[PDB]
RNA sequence: UCUGGUUGAUCCUGCCAGUAGUCAUAUGCUUGUCUCAAAGAUUAAGCCAUGCAUGUCUAAGUAUAAGCAAUUUAUACAGUGAAACUGCGAAUGGCUCAUUAAAUCAGUUAUCGUUUAUUUGAUAGUUCCUUACAUGGUAUAACUGUGGUAAUUCUAGAGCUAAUACAUGCUAUCUCGACCCUUUGGAAGAGAUGUAUUUAUUAGAUAUCUUCGGACUGAUGAUUCAUAAUAACUUUUCGAAUCGCAUGGCCUUGUGCUGGCGAUGGUUCAUUCAAAUUUCUGCCCUAUCAACUUUCGAUGGUAGGAUAGUGGCCUACCAUGGUUUCAACGGGUAACGGGGAAUAAGGGUUCGAUUCCGGAGAGGGAGCCUGAGAAACGGCUACCA
RNA sequence: UUACUUUGAAAAAAUUAGAGUGUUCAAAGCAGGCGUAUUGCUCGAUAUAUUAGCAUGGAAUAAUAGUAGGA
């Protein structure tokens, strides 16, 4: 089906291209894995090579790291807020790099009271963070932009959205709504 | 898929072959050198003809090239 | 302004600390094309975001180099030159003029005007038709 | 092809190899190996028409399987095993070091060579790294990874290894006034000592050489081999010393 | 050539399915046996001059009725 | 490219006569020797009876053949070896030029934009961490037997038994060093310690005394490169349950400890044989073909998907761009491209399916499996003929 | 500054043009032979930008850039 060559453009200065040979394996393309929310689900792909690459159907958990602590944990990802691409992947919940998604935000209180001795909302400098930030905390959900690309390697991983992007991201967020 | 061996063209007939100074040439020198070939007066007249145009060329060309 | 789309523009992997308060208040990754091309201080102290500026993204300048006269400017961050050169016809033992239109990247640390002279290097394929990036641009 | 080709025609083989256009239609494919395929010697190229050792592949197989043949200190079963150039073959029974280095007419050249000289082989040093775990290397001409160099070691420079331990006994810089050997171009096999590196940025980097005659060409850093210094060849160089003349 | 007449059109099946359409895309420009023609040609002149013939007998008859 | 003819003779314009070759294409007659050599053409890349054209074993993966040799050291096996499992190859070679006119190709570049079986060189002690390693476990083939069918390299049910099949899995070394007494150092104590996948972060910068003996990171023209470190993550890898010849060193005389040559394998990195993209410039006839491309991606921007990877390659959301009288687009080609072949004084012109190189194809659309490598056709599937 | 010119590297072999050699001649084909071989001796093995790219030398031609004001 799918296949990447460039055979069957239009040329630059807008001609239309007859054939030259057969499709080729070597420009093959594949189906999109529509990774969902789900329990954890992954295909090996075999390819080039013999190199394995691992499709994910369906994952639930996902590293996410804390950048500006710099640490990472793994989190359960709730459901995909917003996405730059395409609001039907919003609506059907498809996981994808540069999304936007909701995340459990228990392991990283967790271990901000294990480190700081202070809990959440309701060394002080070193424990002071971003309102907003705060806000995520008492709400009870984080917002993270993932950064993996969960169809070619299976894993989510992303990190916690910081002070610019989170603003950015809100002001698109509440205009969207 | 073998390596062509070369072949080459030995003689060859000259510009007018019918001419009466040129058959009277040919009876001389076959008659008198006991050849028997039309074909034998033009290799040597080619081979001959090959030295006198390689000779013409290397006069032209400058003396101490 | 810098943000004018769905995504967030950033520099990839390059991070500006939150808890750390510096006076500048991004910060910005630069690199020298090398082969002699001063970069900007424009690209140096710029605000934009750009993949495919040759200073500032990820895209190297290698292999051939060619100088063109602009064309058009009509599209956004790529321009159109015209290179100009003289085909010989061994039979009428005399030329022709010819000329192609090599598209070609600009980054928007530089400003073209339709008509001057501007030196462009061979990078990866950024485009369908864009394989040349505009590297340093002189009046006429 | 939809694949790695396996086969040479006559006619499609390196011309250095002085293969003689009637007595078949392939050459001897040299099989993956150190040395590049247009630059390549297979032994049974030189034990059959060079040494006249073996007059046909089936008994450059019996002597291969007997293990006569050294290239580099160790044996070689394989019969067109791509022994290139500054290689060391040695025969046993026929007690006989063989130095691969290239004539002035352009072609390999059988140089004979005693145990002591035998001993050891150059190689140029063309790509310094940094490898895991932190150890840096060297990858000389020949697909030698010898890691800890010394650290003057840089990009085209003559390294002298000793074979019987792989190790780097010394160096030979890259400078003006080395003894240089030309080895692809159109002068490969002239001798001569290198005058001005012409350095260009992003081009290639061309070598203006000249030799005992006080002959001067050029050609390009990637044919340039550095030997030794001044009237100094760390090797035996062949008859003629590598002059060409009229 | 693109369009000739090649032997076995029945193997050409697909053959001549792909170059139609490529004939359909190229000349989208310009849109966006003769035995039989003779014999339509000649048709059309011959209704035609019975058109005549009728149109000339009524003319006949409307300059009878006028006199 | 020339010669002959008008008229008393002469010159140009004319008319006629005369002349040519062609590995050109058919064809006719003749044809004894020696050497050498080719062996397509209906614009039919139209159709095939039969036969063959791809298989493979070393001392070194698996033999209880109810195979053979007896037989002499071999009561686990040991020689040779059908069959079958396993490994590799079948992707090269051979044929043909149907398609394709900036396409292939030629010369020139790039990969700081990727995959690479093999070959070659390097490479991995992680010691401990609470409840078999003198070496875990399942099956299945071939085989024995019971059968089906008109038929094919069709195979079903039942009983065995193996692995380099498949699936599991455990087996100290550095730094500092108080002391001591001094050499030949050895020492209480303090401290550290795999790869692989993915993400986040960090580094990867460089305009005075003497006991004369001793103390006061790299590369490139250029990088987010090489490399290192931190925190976690994984339906998660690797870190040898393999094989041949020999049998030496030890001794607490245990069938205890150690040990040579070499075969296969395996993570990463480099190399080589490659592969895919890729920059400049170059194509025959056509203007009584002047506008063409964009719904259906045409030109660019951003994000994602996909790929080995770049990329409108594809999906979104966006701007309205791109080519052309220097001939775009579309048409014709009895168009595979090139090295090359013929000819003339030079210039040119005409051939090049055809011994080498490259591309494409296997009756014609389309699709895939295995594999490092295929959109394979002496592989498989569906359609048409 | 470029065009244009000079030179150099690059333009696979086979083909072509050349040099050697008594294949019995020839069309072809191929690339040493002697020695006191314990240290040497002899000859030939060259050329083929036709445009693009790369490097280089220029004194013409043809385009192409750059003195003025005030006190």
């Amino acid at each position: 089906g799918i296949s990447r060559d460039s055979r069957h453009k239009r040329s630059a200065t807008g001609a239309k291209r007859a054939q030259f040979r057969k499709k080729r394996k070597f420009e093959l393309g594949r189906q999109p894995a529509n990774t969902k929310i789900g329990a954890k689900r992954i295909h090996s792909v075999r390819t080039r090579g013999g190199n394995k690459k691992y499709r994910a159907l369906r994952i639930e958990t996902g590293n996410f790291s804390w950048a500006s602590e710099g640490i990472s944990k793994k989190t359960r990802i709730a459901g995909v807020v917003y996405h730059p691409s395409n609001n039907e992947l919003v609506r059907t919940n498809t996981l994808t790099k540069a999304a936007i998604v909701q995340i459990d935000a228990t392991p990283f209180r967790q271990w901000f009271e294990a480190h700081y001795g202070q809990t959440l909302g309701k060394r002080a400098a070193s424990a002071k963070i971003e309102s907003s930030v705060e806000s995520q905390f008492s709400a009870g959900r984080l917002y993270a932009c993932i950064s993996s690309r969960p169809g070619q390697s299976g894993r989510c991983d992303g990190y916690i959205l910081e002070g610019e992007e989170l603003a950015f991201y809100l002001r698109r967020l509440t205009a969207k709504k | 898929p073998r390596a062509p061996r070369t072949y080459s063209k030995t003689y060859s007939t000259p510009k007018r072959p019918y001419e009466s100074s040129r058959l009277d040439a040919e009876l001389k020198l076959a008659g008198e050198f006991g050849l028997k070939n039309k074909k034998e007066i033009y290799r040597i007249s080619f081979q001959l003809s090959k030295i006198r145009r390689a000779a013409r060329d290397l006069l032209t060309r400058d003396e101490k090239d | 302004t810098v943000q004018s789309e769905r995504a967030f523009q950033k520099q990839p992997h390059i991070f500006n600390n939150p808890k750390v308060k510096t006076s500048k208040r991004t910060k910005r990754w630069y690199k020298n094309a090398g082969l002699g091309f001063k970069t900007p201080k424009t690209a140096i102290e710029g605000s934009y975001i750009d993949k495919k500026c040759p200073f500032t993204g990820l895209v190297s300048i290698r292999g051939k180099i060619l100088t063109g006269t602009v064309v058009s400017t009509k599209m956004h961050r790529t321009i159109v030159i015209r290179r100009a050169y003289l085909h010989y016809i061994p039979k009428y033992n005399r030329y022709e003029k010819r000329h192609k239109n090599v598209p070609v990247h600009v980054s928007p640390a530089f400003r073209v005007q339709v008509g001057d002279i501007v030196t462009v290097g061979q990078c990866r394929p950024i485009s369908k038709t864009v394989r040349f990036n505009v590297v340093k641009v002189s009046a006429a | 092809a939809r694949g790695p080709k396996k086969h040479l025609k006559r006619l499609a083989a390196p011309h250095h190899w002085l293969l003689d256009k009637l007595s078949g239609c392939y050459a001897p494919r040299p099989s993956a190996g150190p040395h590049k395929l247009r630059e390549s010697l297979p032994l049974i190229v030189f034990l059959r028409n060079r040494l006249k050792y073996a007059l046909n592949g089936r008994e450059v197989k019996a002597i291969l399987m007997q293990r006569h043949v050294k290239v580099d200190g160790k044996v070689r079963t394989d019969t067109t095993y791509p022994a290139g150039f500054m290689d060391v073959i040695t025969l046993d029974a026929t007690n006989e070091n063989f130095r691969l280095v290239y004539d002035v007419k352009g072609r390999f050249a059988v140089h004979r060579i005693t145990d002591e000289e035998a001993s050891y082989k150059l190689g140029k040093v063309k790509k310094v790294q940094l490898g895991k775990k932190g150890v840096p290397y060297v990858v000389t001409h020949d697909g030698r990874t010898i890691r800890y160099p010394d650290p003057n070691i840089k990009v085209n420079d003559t390294v002298k290894i000793d074979l019987a331990s792989g190790k780097i006994t010394d160096f030979i810089k890259f400078d003006a006034g080395k003894l240089v050997y030309v080895t692809g171009g159109r002068n490969l096999g002239r001798i001569g000592t290198i005058v001005h590196k012409e350095r260009h940025d992003g081009g290639f980097d061309l070598v203006h050489i000249k030799d005992s005659l006080d002959n001067t060409f050029v050609t390009r850093l990637n044919n340039v081999f550095v030997i030794g210094e001044q009237g100094k060849p760390y090797i035996s160089l062949p008859k003629g010393k590598g002059i060409k003349l009229s | 050539g693109t369009y000739r007449k090649r032997f076995n059109e029945k193997a050409r099946s697909g053959h001549m399915a792909k170059l139609k359409e490529l004939k359909r895309i190229r000349n989208k420009q310009f849109t966006r046996s003769k035995v039989s023609r003779l014999k339509k040609k000649r048709l059309d002149k011959f209704i035609e001059h019975q058109l005549k013939r009728e149109e000339r007998k009524t003319i006949i008859g409307k300059l009878q009725d006028y006199k």
